[PDB]
Formats: C-alpha cells, structure tokens, sequence
C-alpha cells in the first residue's frame, strides 16, 4: 500500500518511491511458494 | 508543554502500525512549534483503528 503516488513508509525514504503524478499501474500478489524459504531480500 | 519534542524518535520506529497525520506531514514536525500537544491515549479493537 506504500507502492503508490504520494505515500510514506519503510521503503519510501530509503528503497523505492513513485512520482506524485505517476502515470502507470501497480500489479502485486502474495505468491509465497516461490517467494518464501530470506537472505535474497533487503531494505535500507 | 514547556519542552522540546523530537518526533523523529517516534516516526523512525516501524513498531507503529500507522502514523497517519491530518494537518501536518510527519517529516515537517521537527521544524514546527506548538502551544499544547494534547496526547490522548486508549485501547480499541485493531479493525476499529
């Protein structure tokens, strides 16, 4: 829910952010079976 | 009142599930100054927040 225009959160200041007037789509899903096992994933 | 408030000590913690601010944006708080803060405290059901 932070992966959207004008939001704030743990990634917003440090990892990834969208323009205030972004023209696009956000497409997301809880795959979990391939995604969870983790040392591949990190934040700043 | 009559004190200095470092709101970054609050806002930098991920322990808060929400920090929704309705007439100031939380990154601006450390540059503002106020007369009274009025902290109200209570417990409710999580889906009611």
């Amino acid at each position: 829910r932070q992966i959207a225009p004008g939001q704030t959160g743990k990634i917003a200041d440090y990892n990834y952010k969208l323009p205030d007037d972004f023209t696009g789509c956000v497409i997301a899903w809880n795959s979990n079976n391939l995604d969870s096992k983790n040392y591949n994933y990190l934040y700043r | 009142s009559n004190c200095v408030a470092d709101y970054s000590v609050l806002y930098n913690s991920a322990s808060f599930s929400t920090f929704k601010c309705y007439g100031v944006s939380p990154t601006k708080l450390n540059d503002l100054c106020f007369t009274n803060v009025y902290a109200d405290s209570f417990v409710i059901r999580g889906d009611e927040v």
